[PDB]
């Protein structure tokens, strides 16, 4: 399922 | 016996970022139709930061619950919503965000 994680 | 102490149980907080060469060094986790950080919450959270990267410096910190940048409201945001609201961030960016303590 939908785990989302973005670096910045 | 004894009293508990003044505590401070939630917090609404700006802290300006200045984003030197290499991003902000954090990670955000969460948003309208993801996995929520947070019981059910569909917030956008700091998932990470990266110690002596430009975000701590300024006093961000994890699970601080990201409200608006930049004059950008993040409510009902999906997550690269919040991505590239945080892309053309520029050199200063001023989000404000929300916490819980412990
Ligand atoms: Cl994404």
């Amino acid at each position: 399922p939908h785990t989302n994680e973005t670096s910045l | 016996l004894l009293i508990e102490p003044a505590r401070i149980e939630e917090e609404e907080l700006t802290l300006t970022i200045l984003r030197q060469t290499g991003g902000l060094g954090i990670s955000i986790a969460g948003g309208k139709g993801s996995t929520p950080y947070k019981g059910d919450d569909e917030g956008i959270f700091i998932s990470r930061v990266s110690e002596e990267g430009p975000a701590a410096r300024a006093g961000v910190r994890v699970g601080d619950k990201l409200l608006e940048v930049n004059g950008v409201a993040l409510q009902g945001a999906e997550h690269h919503e919040a991505v590239e609201a945080l892309r053309g961030a520029g050199t200063a960016v001023q989000m404000r965000v929300w916490r819980e303590r412990m």
